[PDB]
């Protein structure tokens, strides 16, 4: 069971670009320098695994994706996981995969809220998940 | 050159046939007398005079339904020898259809098929119209298919089949008939298109604003789907698909040969304006579950193959664009063993409209043929229905009285169990 | 004097072919009847490269039209320019291939192949000095792919000393036009690697992009796409058909563009492309053309040249232009974009200039790039093939026609090896 | 390109919508049948023919009000699918609107919005028309907004809301409905424009010399304000403002998103002559308290933001001059944390006049959108009203009977207390 | 020969830009179609400074039009001279910026910036010797301010050796055109101080005053205001585009006018301005022009030069006039108004003379003043910023786009430092 969250208009509930990227880096043990690198979908897939044990078939996720269709494939995996958990937010896949900053930043801000709602404090070694 | 022979079995098959041949005549400008003041030629043979005759056989075990054809508007269209009737029907009994009553006319039917086929120079194959539920549609059809398979080894055979509803049935023995005929026909059919009366009724009510749709309406709708499938053969096009391609594309495993048909747009005269009806719009309509013609939930299943047949004022680029966006969407999931899911056909001829029809005239239409693991649900339901009745041997005496053996029931059921198991296995994604 | 034989297989192959013929005919001043109505001696000088001269002062394409189904043929016959073709050069079956490479290569195609071969041989014997062959087709279907490859195999066996060129429509990246296309492509590529001397890779996805983004066409038709391809095709033989300053031909280009036998898969490009409104706001000069040629958005294969290195580039210019300028431009691109060119093939740009420009334009250019980026395309196909083959999906359609798993496996392995080879040369120093 | 989708909820929303769409058609030269013999296009989509269709949805839980649209003058203007009606209304009960009755059509409404939005290439956002007092206007609207927020993350949403009067009410449960809907919608709305029937009536009586103004008149007046707000998108201008700018300018703190609309000049045919109606004159009229459309006293409050939208024969310099002088005047005080108070828009198109309308034709008009701490008073009043009834649990049984919990009442009230406190805090000037 | 790239960002930027182009075109004898219909060899001599020559003897502005919304662009296209522009040089978004610097600089603007940059690079490569760039925009909005600054940042990084000039519309003193303008201005100034070589400060308040008081226009339109700005702009490049007696250019002026890198904010002025009736009652001679130039009422920035000191003044004269006279006038102003000129920069008036006067006039003058009085403007903005920021008013609109308080704070501090610097030099001996 997974709750649902909305982002429209708030105050003192928004991480800076820098802070948010730091959080992603610490959480997943990666070295992204631009928020748009999250458009590959691998990071989101990994986060789902960390939140909800099981959930995603990580052997299918391409962690070094460089082509639009590869990114699309990762997001299909993500979409399936959202369906399984009953999260009803529509992911704007077509906009995300173009690697546009605005859309990616929007999605990460939602995802952070979603993560915070549902994270139980568990520790795991994400390197094994990756490879 | 590329002839297609149509066979209409029993009440459903015959009445759908009436609706199809009415449409064909309007599309090719053939009058009800066979006169017109190379396209039509795949469906109509030509005599010495300007008369044209359907490449068709109509068969039923009772005379009533075909007698309507004989006395009706298109009496002069068909040759008497292509309208075949017995005396007594199969009485909703597969056994009577397959054995007792059917064995008396099977030879006749096949003989007429042979004569038809002899005057074909490039026979593509057969279009077979029937129902799952009737004794003729189930028992006779199965028998007929078996004979066809032997007499004509490897030619494309396509079955348009009235699949019974979940909760809107007519006959009581429908499940028995459905199960047995599916068992017996399985190894003899290449691809079979299920369609459900409940779903079409819903469409009529919801999309066409018809309070009380009649069987006629359903038939008309079916005729559209058929026309889409055969338009690539009956007209010129930009990108074309023939009967032997569908089987290749839509059938991933030999037993899993049950795709489903969906048509768009189905709209009324007043609702036809107010909205431009683009390729994107109709394509989206296709994959929305409410417009499907089988009462099943694709959202709960996976796609294994989609074939999209567009017709009329259609632009390839636009279609490509439309498909790409649909590929993204969460509600469309495809099996993991299928990176390419789409075969696409585009034909220049817009859907032609029957005078006094329920559908509005559109510049573009599309017919989707999609194979989905969601069909497993229906099969499971039907098997359950069989189980309930068979556990008590309800109605079994009739079947055995007509020469069927009880062991054959169990055989049919186990085969269907296997089929169910096969779908489920297919469903699962690849490890590593 | 250097006569070329044209072959068209399947729907795609035939539709491109017709367009190409329409282009060539206009260029050489030939009408839909076969009569010369041009206004220059240059139009007839090398007419024999593509046309046979028939009785009563008419010209007929040295073209063979092949298909397992008769509809496309009929359409062609009924088209504008349909009447120019030799009636006996249409060789068609009745059955079709059901989108199946097996049917095209082993079954239906095999029943028809001898009839094609007979025509081909006759055409060859017509010619005083046969230059070679160009085959137009797709890799994704059954006829163009399976039967086309069969034709290539047989023709090559018969005429191993003549050059075999293909214009191959490749499956696109994002959307698949057919479900079995990975099988069909994979098999076809296996044949092409062993039996063709050069292969121009063309992808509809790229073409659509060009139409929408560059040509500003909201609503492109397949005709438009075909036109582009035809323009490229005509570009490659322009130096053979008219006089020039530095004359290239099919052999020379192959020699320059192919440093190793297996690496003969090109990505074509054409310049200049402009909208209706946007044409007057520019100046068509050599540098402009060059710049248009060297970018990713103008490649007709769906791969980014910036994802690999160019092994070689051939640039063919048509029109009255200064050779010095061209040379300067060529040097400039090499110098400034050094990282996109393999360092162990010095001066890896080959230039040709033909004095006769195409109609309507004062100058134009055709680009042939042999880039290691094409490996991406192959890789994708391999992936798609694997995903399907591992579950034996659709396999009974092919095994039913006599094919075995072993053949598939070998084909896959060969494809993989090719990819590896391409990878090797991009990293080599 | 810059599409705007309009949603009309319940009786007020629908009837205001009728008045808006009448005006839009006159302004763009669109006939009641959708025919005209890139500007209009932000509000109207276009079919293949010359027909144009409003980018709008009309929703009500009972059929009566929408049935008028269906049978009325603009029956052919709207597509049937954009006029949505249930069977039974929310009976002035927020609960029925939000839960019991609303949950049956919410999916439908949203689906139609999605279809509308799909045919937009540059969707700017949503214009939502409703009332605070009705069960549908309160309960359904809140529900709808919530869904919109989730489905469409960050797109501008603007609410034109019929705020209840101090001493001129219709329903008895109005305060309950107002309070709950404000609580539930607060975090989902970006900016909400209050307007009061009492004030408009007064304006009609005082400025237009109308003895007995009808709801129609009020609706017409409202349509002017809306037209001013959207004219920058529907026409060319000198200095332009779009929907996403208003929210930035008029909203200093997330919760404080309630500006108020004022229009000038509103004059009759005989009173339209005799006076030249300059920019200075109309600007002064705007900031005079008697011409305001909420029954509140700005002289007793502070301005936090003013947006002035001028239209017609207007000169930027003149506007600047006018504003400067208003800045001086004692009766206009601004909060100390806001040295810049004005956003100014100037559009070339004069206000277009509805045949048979109450307003005279003018060369220039202006619509002021002003955010004022004086609105706190109204909130305080409404809270007091809630308190009086709730202390006795008057009418509470109804709400609980429809599935609402008593705890939610207290929750709504405390949230409103906080809001009141927030306004007051904002009011005070900076120390040091 | 010294080619200049023009960029226009946002509504204001584009509307000024169009006006400027209309001015330049008339000056060089170019019609709305791009054709030369002038009557002098001087009009074409240096045409390449602002125009690219396209095919068929037409000229196209080296202009890029940028906006996050498509309405202003459309208007420009539909305007008189709209058809002269390169269609592919209009680079527009769909969303808009909502008067938000953040959206222009980090979000919407960032999604569009690469497309702009691509055009820019192409334009640069067109030119044989790129002089530099001029950007027209406001500081108070979202596009011109946020996206404009982003463009400046990127272009400067790419081309650090070319000069970056801005014509910036600054927020007025008495009335505010938008509520968040202090934020937008403050942020923009932070970028401008680090990334521009010279910045012309123009204020609508000043312009209106000039229109009403000097030009005697009861009812000015924005067009009128724009015209003045365009006249100034044309004035600064006049010596680069025509022959002269003492030729200046953009580099020279920057060198003379900027004694320290941060102090590059000018106040422009133009002479002669006259009414319709009042023109005949005067004589346009050098002294008259000079006197018109040196007063507070003719400055296009809302600050009194008498409240500070001039660090430097550049005066650019157009027309046939005696250099001696000009020199005398320049000396005279320095001598008589000694207290308004900083004493540690001797002879701090720089003179340029271009032989070609503007159309309709026999002589004219353009004034560029670098005055310590501009600190007033900055101070006001700082005050306004502080008043709002101390209560965190509107901050969630910017923080919502990923911005942090720290960025704001740093920007404020930098602005304050600049003010301090300016103060320092006014008091220095
Ligand atoms: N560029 C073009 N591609 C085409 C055309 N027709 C089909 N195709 C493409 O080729 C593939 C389908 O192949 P075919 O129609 O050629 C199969 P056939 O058995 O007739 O050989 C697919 O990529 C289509 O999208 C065309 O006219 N132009
Ligand atoms: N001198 C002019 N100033 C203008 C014009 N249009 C707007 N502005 C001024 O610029 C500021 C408002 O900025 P914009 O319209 O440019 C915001 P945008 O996102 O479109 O960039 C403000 O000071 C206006 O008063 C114009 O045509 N001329
Ligand atoms: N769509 C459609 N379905 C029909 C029509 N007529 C009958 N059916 C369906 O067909 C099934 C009944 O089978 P029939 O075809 O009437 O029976 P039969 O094949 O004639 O067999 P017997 O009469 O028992 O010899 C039921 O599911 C009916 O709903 C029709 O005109 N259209
Ligand atoms: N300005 C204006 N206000 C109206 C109009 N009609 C109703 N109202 C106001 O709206 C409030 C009543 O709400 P309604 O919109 O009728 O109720 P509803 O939204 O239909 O909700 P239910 O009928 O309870 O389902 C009262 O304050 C009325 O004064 C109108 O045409 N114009
Ligand atoms: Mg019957
Ligand atoms: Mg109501």
């Amino acid at each position: 069971m997974a709750v649902n969250v909305y982002s429209t208009s708030v105050t003192s509930e928004n991480l800076s670009r820098h802070d948010m990227l730091a959080w992603v880096n610490d959480s997943l043990h990666l070295n992204y320098t631009k928020i748009e690198q999250l458009c590959s979908g691998a990071a989101y897939c990994q986060f789902m695994d960390m939140l909800f044990p099981g959930c995603v078939h990580l052997r299918k996720v391409k962690f070094q994706a460089k082509l639009e269709h590869e990114y699309i494939h990762n997001f299909k995996v993500l979409q399936a996981a959202f369906k399984k958990m009953g999260v009803d937010k529509i992911i704007p896949v077509e906009k995300l995969v173009k690697g546009k900053f605005q859309d990616n930043f929007e999605f990460i801000q939602w995802f952070k809220k979603f993560f915070d709602a549902n994270y139980d404090g568990k520790d795991y070694n994400p390197l094994l998940a990756r490879q | 050159m590329r002839e297609c022979i149509s066979i209409h079995v029993g009440q459903a098959g015959v009445q759908i046939g009436n609706a199809c041949w009415e449409l064909y005549c309007l599309e090719h400008g053939i009058q009800p007398d066979g006169q017109m003041p190379d396209s039509f030629n795949t469906f109509f043979s030509e005599t010495g005079a300007g008369k044209h005759v359907p490449r068709a056989v109509f068969v039923d075990l009772e005379p009533t339904v075909i007698d309507e054809v004989r006395t009706g508007t298109y009496r002069q269209l068909f040759h008497p020898e292509q309208l075949i009737t017995g005396k007594e029907d199969a009485a909703n009994n597969y056994a009577r259809g397959h054995y007792t009553i059917g064995k008396e006319i099977i030879d006749l039917v096949l003989d007429r098929i042979r004569k038809l086929a002899d005057q074909c120079t490039g026979l593509q194959g057969f279009l077979v119209f029937h129902s799952f539920g009737g004794g003729t549609g189930s028992g006779f059809t199965s028998l007929l298919m078996e004979r066809l398979s032997v007499d004509y080894g490897k030619k494309s055979k396509l079955e348009f089949s009235i699949y019974p509803a979940p909760q809107v049935s007519t006959a009581v023995v429908e499940p028995y008939n459905s199960i047995l005929t599916t068992h017996t026909t399985l190894e003899h059919s290449d691809c079979a298109f299920m369609v459900d009366n409940e779903a079409i009724y819903d469409i009529c009510r919801r999309n066409l604003d018809i309070e009380r749709p009649t069987y006629t309406n359903l038939n008309r709708l079916i005729s559209q789907i058929v026309s889409s499938i055969t338009a690539s053969l009956r007209f010129d096009g930009a990108l074309n698909v023939d009967l032997t391609e569908f089987q290749t594309n839509l059938v991933p495993y030999p037993r899993i040969h049950f795709p489903l048909a969906t048509y768009a747009p189905v709209i009324s005269a007043e609702k036809a304006y107010h909205e431009q009806l683009s390729v994107a719009e109709i394509t989206n309509a296709c994959f929305e579950p409410a417009n499907q013609m089988v009462k099943c939930d694709p959202r709960h299943g996976k796609y294994m193959a989609c074939c999209l047949l567009y017709r009329g004022d259609v632009v390839p680029k636009d279609v490509n664009a439309a498909i790409a966006t649909i590929k993204t969407k969460r509600s469309i999931q495809f099996v993991d063993w299928c990176p390419t899911g789409f075969k696409v056909g585009i034909n220049y001829q817009p859907p032609t409209v029957v005078p006094g029809g329920d559908l509005a005239k559109v510049q573009r239409a599309v017919c989707m043929l999609s194979n989905t693991t969601a069909i497993a649900e229906a099969w499971a339901r039907l098997d359950h229905k069989f189980d309930l009745m068979y556990a008590k041997r309800a109605f079994v005496h009739w079947y055995v009285g007509e020469g069927m053996e009880e062991g054959e029931f169990s055989e049919a059921r186990e085969d269907m169990a296997a089929l169910e198991k096969d779908y489920e296995e297919v469903g699962v994604d690849s490890v590593e | 004097m250097r006569e070329i034989v044209h072959i068209q297989a399947g729907q795609c192959g035939n539709q491109i072919g017709a367009k190409f013929w329409e282009v060539i005919s206009d260029e050489h001043g030939i009408d839909p009847t076969g009569s010369y109505h041009g206004d220059s001696d240059l139009q007839l000088e090398r007419i024999n490269v593509y046309y046979n001269e028939a009785a009563g002062n008419k010209y007929v394409p040295r073209a063979i039209l092949v298909d397992l189904e008769p509809g496309t043929m009929d359409s062609v016959r009924s088209g504008p320019f349909g009447q120019i073709f030799r009636p006996d050069n249409f060789v068609f079956g009745q059955s079709g291939a059901g989108n199946n490479w097996a049917k095209g290569h082993y079954t239906e195609g095999a029943e028809l192949v001898d009839s094609v071969l007979d025509v081909v041989r006759k055409e060859s014997e017509s010619c005083d000095c046969l230059q070679g062959f160009q085959l137009t087709h797709s890799l994704g279907g059954g006829t163009g792919s399976g039967m086309g490859t069969l034709l290539i195999s047989k023709i090559r066996e018969e005429y191993p000393d003549r050059i075999m060129n293909t214009f191959s429509v490749v499956p696109s990246p994002k959307v698949s036009d057919t479900v079995v296309e990975p099988y069909n492509a994979t098999l076809s590529v296996h044949q092409l690697v062993e039996n063709t001397d050069e292969t121009y890779c063309i992808d509809n996805e790229a073409l659509y992009d060009i139409c929408f983004r560059t040509l500003k066409l909201t609503t492109p038709t397949y005709g438009d796409l075909n036109h582009l391809v035809s323009a490229t095709m005509s570009g490659v033989t322009t130096c053979l058909r008219f006089p020039g300053q530095l004359n290239a031909d099919l052999r020379k280009l192959a020699v320059n563009m192919v440093p190793f036998p297996r690496l003969h898969f090109f990505m074509p490009g054409f310049a200049p492309l402009t909208s209706r409104g946007s044409q007057q706001y520019r100046a068509l000069t050599v540098p402009e053309l060059t710049q248009q040629m060297f970018d990713a958005k103008n490649m007709m294969a769906a791969c980014d040249p910036r994802h690999g290195r160019y092994l070689t580039v051939a640039a063919v210019f048509r029109g009255r232009m200064s050779m010095k300028e061209v040379d300067e431009q060529m040097l400039n691109v090499q110098n400034k974009n050094s990282s996109y060119f393999v360092e162990w093939i010095p001066n890896n740009v080959k230039t040709a200039v033909c004095d006769i420009p195409p109609r309507g334009l004062k100058m134009s250019a055709t680009f042939i790039g042999n880039s290691t980026a094409i490996q991406e395309l192959f890789k994708r196909i391999s992936e798609q093939f694997t995903a399907m083959f591992r579950r034996k999906a659709f396999l009974h359609w092919y095994t039913g026609e006599g094919m075995d798993e072993m053949e598939f496996t070998e084909a896959e392995s060969n494809m993989n090896d090719l990819v590896s080879e391409y990878q090797q040369y991009q990293d080599a120093t």
